[PDB]
C-alpha cells in the first residue's frame, strides 16, 4: 500500500515506469518457481496479472 | 542482469544506473544454494581443491 515504507507497486508497474508506453511486452520468466512457503503466494497475484 | 545493469533503478535513489562499466565478480563455495537465475547467466570457472 501507500503506508508501507517498502512502497512497491510490484515489479509490473516498475516495468511500465521504465517503459512508458501502454503496450509493451513482458517476460514473466520462470513461472514454475512459485511456491506457497509462508511468504505468501505471488502466483495468486499472477492470477490477476494474466 | 545486463537487462537491468544498463537500467539499474536503486529505488531509494530512484535513478537509473549503467552497471556495464561496473565489473562484478560473484564468488561462492558450492553450486547448490546459488539461486537458479544467478547460475545459468553466470560464468562458472570451478577452482578445485
Amino acid at each position: 500500500r501507500r503506508t508501507y515504507i517498502g512502497a512497491l507497486p510490484g515489479k509490473i508497474i516498475q516495468g511500465m515506469k521504465q517503459v512508458g508506453v501502454v503496450n509493451p511486452v513482458f517476460l514473466l520468466d520462470e513461472i514454475d518457481k512459485l511456491s506457497s512457503d509462508w511468504r505468501g503466494d505471488p502466483a495468486a497475484a499472477l492470477l490477476e496479472v494474466l | 542482469d545486463p537487462e537491468q545493469n544498463h537500467t539499474f533503478t536503486d529505488h531509494y535513489l530512484d535513478v537509473p544506473y549503467d552497471l556495464s562499466k561496473v565489473f562484478f565478480i560473484t564468488t561462492a563455495n558450492t553450486l547448490s544454494t546459488i539461486p537458479r537465475p544467478l547460475l545459468d547467466r553466470m560464468e562458472v570457472i570451478e577452482i578445485p581443491g
